[PDB]
């Protein structure tokens, strides 16, 4: 309950006031410490104020000389502790910073900052208990689930079971969510433990899943994590999963062995296949990128109808020889699909047309280039997966509920980015012709995000400055924060940072959000997994470090 | 068995912790140095941390001016060393600085940095026996409270040193990889030329060969040096290394000289060489492969202006039409045989 | 897939050796390349890698990649530029492993004579 050290200077050090502490001889002696990072209160006029310890130096204190003394000693083999305890007591001092964060005031709101700055007589600092630190969690500046527990690095006696943090999953819904770390050291298992609360809270709020690594249906051939397909089944939760894939076969086997013989009441899979007589745009470029991969130079026609597809799209005489392109490739069309150059479906109009048929003229005649799509080639609109997708996520009789889409991205190959920009853009599209009837409401979930929102004329990068007005949130994880735009990184609202591999990733993240100018030093030297610093906008005062729960455990909490 | 020096100092510099050593008299005229990037322990508290040094530099101790003693020294014709210890004792000190990385507990587990500044009169730094150093360079970072995962072999990669001084290479500290490492991820060797790139890929995919027999490789060997060993070395090759390994029927060579190949082979391996290696051509029938000399001469080097011509375009196209018309492949075959291409023996047009 | 002089190949981004240095590890295909150029391989390749053995280097600019790619070899970037020395390398294999570790490798020759014990 006494005072650790005392307090012996304090200034003004830019946005925010600190001061110095010292410990003593016989303190030292009695064992007691500040751990960097760590939480304390501070008593000054009457006022707690919340501190942070920041830094630890050795200095003289007095008139001494460290230095020659402990060398002379070690000299002439003395022992301090037992041949002289006088030498050992003007020596063994030790000073700490202290950053003062704020102060919790009234019914639990926290004021942040100060402008008084406390003389040094007046001021004292204490040890923190179990019940502050728990009420302290809890202060905003002005039900819910356990989230992580409070912890200061690896050291014994910096673990605090009891002191848990707990999140309303209405931050998550609507707003921008940042998952920033290195690959394997908890990424996944933060990014299922905030869906599952989610779906758990809000069963009226859709998802949109880009699975790039495919870890998010089932568990994984490394650990035993259960996959969001198994959360599901735990939960109880039914009719609410549909899986897009290509492998629809290799899938449903898994599914059965994971999920037992009745996987189907959880689940549902589908099919990843297009019709490229409705969307030629991405006939066109899956052609342009399947050429300049197999050596370079796309030719003149092809890089022509690249960019001036959407301008031939107005002129009937230009469209009929792509229409015609695709058939002779030998894309089968929808029965009853005509072109004004005839019934392309019909078996006898097409040699008609053919025999009675510039860039598009040339293009025809090179038709060929499109035969690898027949990989993924289907007629009609019910195969279509974009349209479907569509539905799924904004369908008029499909109001609320939810529904949790996710995409078998790898089994499509080198079209999965096409693919995905399109269907961003198509849901884009109509969220915005739905607005002033309904709210979008529903979150992207989206991996690799340094490689889409690089570009500020992008589908994505779009989504994620305009988002919110139409109730699309977007949670993306990057492991570069560097490469994501400041606009983006200023813009976001919640984060959730481990461990860091590059110097330049940790600048850009204190250059961003002022509060976490504190743990920058701690991230770029401490490779712990499962340890998360967390900060959630506009009502967290400042960043706190986290043990996150396991899946597992926020199951078998959920059940009951 | 004994601390190297004194701790005089210590602190938190930007995101590691790091202290102040200084080596005495009495260490240095009994020959105790340290070396820059060397591994110390550090004891403080009952509890040890991996230290490393990261600098050394000369400073006075105490109240002496050892610019003036030195120099006047030297001018009297005054031998310290011999002639006047006294003055000697007072100058023969040095400055050391050491980063704590962290430490090792549990069962091998590694845990980096620290949060807990050790005060001045507790730290003290020791020379780390070969046994901690094996035993430290087998530790890794892993979730706290769980047990390491032991299992497959481990295979020896190389030994430890600090570059080419005396004292600083240490055979017996070995580090062992798991070649589990290899598989599926990507490895980076970067480097000057002629600095053991070639012995070190070597290494790395003879060990895979010998761990993982169901893993097959795709070396696309550039400067030749794979197979066997060059005319300005004798370091084997992979040929070499799976006869002495007794690995057969896995290596498939292509090449365009079979015959060199071939007489090479046999000197370097014997006459059994036929059970390790299996040579086979990189030469085709452009008779039976149109597609692919349309493709050869449509890709070229196409110097100055970068147009691939209309004809080749038009036929990279339609080629795979134009086989089913006999008067349409009599053209592409006489191109051919104009060009120069010998054709087998009997091949009939119509 | 065992590749050599990889700038050559790893520069165009639109090509078939970038792609699968890109996404490999999907279908099981993994990759050793070497350049002795780090500054030439692209920074999205370089923060993609998993093992690095690092040789002398005699460019500021490798050097500075190097470090800005992976932070803990900032305390041998030193050594590299100014030791010229064969046969001696700085290994770090991902994402377990504390430090770099400085390396003698061993000869193909000593390792043939130990697997046959």
């Amino acid at each position: 309950e006494s005072p650790i050290g005392v307090v012996v200077s304090s200034r003004r050090n830019g946005p925010w006031a600190e001061l110095t502490l010292v410990l003593t001889p016989q303190e030292l002696d009695q064992g007691k410490r500040l751990l960097l990072g760590e939480l304390v209160r501070v008593s000054s006029g009457g006022k707690d104020y919340v501190g942070m310890v920041l830094d630890g130096y050795y200095e003289p204190v007095g008139r001494s000389d460290p230095t020659y003394t402990l060398a002379l000693a070690h000299i002439n083999q003395v022992d301090l502790e037992k041949e002289d305890p006088w030498a050992r007591k003007e020596v063994n001092f030790y000073h700490h910073r202290i950053v003062l964060l704020g102060r919790v005031v009234q019914g639990g709101l926290f004021a942040p900052s100060t402008r008084l700055l406390p003389p040094v007589v007046e001021a004292r600092v204490y040890r923190m208990t179990e019940e502050e630190l728990q009420r302290l969690l809890a202060a905003e500046v002005r039900r819910r689930y356990a989230f992580g527990h409070l912890a200061y690095g690896l050291e014994e006696g910096g673990e605090y079971p009891e002191v848990v943090k707990e999140v309303d999953p209405a931050l998550f819904v609507g707003r921008r969510t940042a998952n920033f770390g290195k690959t394997g050291f908890g990424k996944s298992n933060e990014n299922k433990v905030i869906l599952t609360l989610l779906a758990h809270a809000f069963p009226r709020v859709g998802m949109l899943i880009l699975d790039q690594n495919a870890e998010y249906l089932l568990q994984t051939e490394a650990t035993t994590s259960p996959g969001l397909a198994q959360a599901f089944k735990a939960l109880g939760i039914r009719g609410r999963i549909r899986f897009y894939t290509a492998r629809e076969e290799a899938w449903a086997r898994r599914l059965k062995e994971h999920l037992g013989t009745e996987w189907r009441e959880y689940v549902e899979v589908l099919p990843l296949k297009v019709d490229f007589y409705h969307f030629p745009e991405l006939a066109v470029a899956l052609a342009y990128q399947r050429r300049r991969l197999q050596g370079a130079e796309p030719p003149q026609y092809l890089e022509n109808a690249f960019y001036n597809l959407e301008d031939w799209k107005h002129i009937p005489d230009r469209m009929a020889y792509v229409y015609g392109a695709l058939r002779k490739a030998g894309l089968t069309p929808r029965k009853g699909l005509k072109i004004k150059y005839y019934d392309i479906s019909e078996e006898k109009s097409w040699g008609n047309l053919q025999e009675a048929m510039g860039g598009a003229r040339e293009l025809y005649s090179r038709a060929k280039v499109f035969s690898f799509l027949r990989a993924f080639h289907a007629p009609g609109k019910e195969a279509n997966f974009l349209e479907t997708i569509k539905e799924d996520l904004l369908g008029e009789k499909t109001e609320g509920e939810g529904k949790v889409v996710i995409l078998d991205l790898p089994s499509l190959g080198e079209a999965a980015d096409f693919f995905t920009l399109r269907l961003m853009d198509l849901l884009f599209d109509r969220a915005v012709e739905l607005y002033g009837k309904r709210q979008a409401n529903f979150l992207v979930v989206l991996e690799e995000a340094h490689n889409f929102l690089e570009d500020k004329a992008g589908i994505f990068y779009r989504v994620a400055k305009e988002g919110r007005k139409y109730g699309i949130g977007m949670l993306y994880s990057t492991q570069s924060p560097a490469s994501i735009p400041m606009e983006i990184l200023s813009q976001t609202e919640n984060f959730l940072v481990k461990h860091l591999s590059s110097e330049e990733d940790v600048k850009v993240l204190k250059r961003a959000k002022a509060p976490f100018a504190f743990v920058a030093d701690f991230l770029l030297s401490e490779p712990i997994i499962g340890y998360s610093y967390v900060y959630f906008e506009p009502y967290q005062p400042f960043v706190v470090p986290l043990r996150v729960k396991l899946l597992e455990h926020v199951l078998k909490s959920l059940d009951s | 068995e004994s601390p190297i020096g004194v701790v005089v100092s210590s602190r938190r510099n930007g995101p590691w912790a790091e202290l102040t050593l200084v080596l005495t008299p009495q260490e240095l005229d009994q020959g105790k140095r340290l070396l820059l990037g060397e591994l110390v322990r550090v004891s403080s508290g009952g509890k040890d941390y991996v230290g490393m040094v990261l600098d050394g530099y000369y400073e006075p101790v105490g109240r002496s001016d050892p610019t003036y003693t030195l120099a006047l020294a030297h001018i009297n014709q005054v031998d310290l060393e011999k002639e006047d210890p006294w003055a000697r004792k007072e100058v023969n000190f040095y400055h050391h600085r050491i980063v704590l990385l962290g430490r090792v507990v549990q069962g091998g587990l590694f845990a980096p940095s620290t949060r807990l500044l050790p005060p001045v009169v507790e730290a003290r730094v020791y020379r780390m026996t070969e046994e901690e150093l094996q035993r430290l360079l087998a530790a890794e970072v892993r979730t706290s409270g769980s047990v390491k995962a032991e299992g497959k072999r481990r295979y020896a990669f190389g030994h430890l040193a600090y570059g080419l001084e005396e004292g600083g290479e240490y055979p017996e500290v070995v580090k062992e990889v798991d070649p589990a490492l290899f598989v599926g991820r990507r490895t980076a060797n970067f480097g000057k030329t002629g600095f053991g790139k070639s012995n070190e890929n070597k290494v790395i995919l003879t060990l895979l060969a010998h761990a993982f027999p169901r893993v097959g490789m795709l070396i696309l060997d550039q400067n030749a040096e794979y197979l066997l060993q060059t005319e300005a070395t004798t370091s084997p090759g992979l040929a070499q290394a799976f006869k002495a390994l007794g690995i057969r029927g896995r290596i498939r060579f292509y090449t365009a000289r079979e015959e060199a190949w071939a007489r090479r082979l046999k000197e370097h391996l014997g006459t059994e060489w036929r059970e390790y290696v299996e040579v086979l051509p990189l030469k085709v029938d452009f008779y039976h492969f149109p597609e692919l000399a349309v493709a050869l001469a449509y890709q070229r080097r196409r110097l100055q202006g970068a147009e691939p011509p209309q004809y080749l375009e038009n036929a990279f196209y339609n080629l795979e039409d134009w086989k089913h018309i006999p008067d349409r492949m009599a053209y592409v075959y006489g191109a051919l045989r104009k060009a120069g291409l010998t054709p087998r023996k009997g091949l009939k047009i119509k």
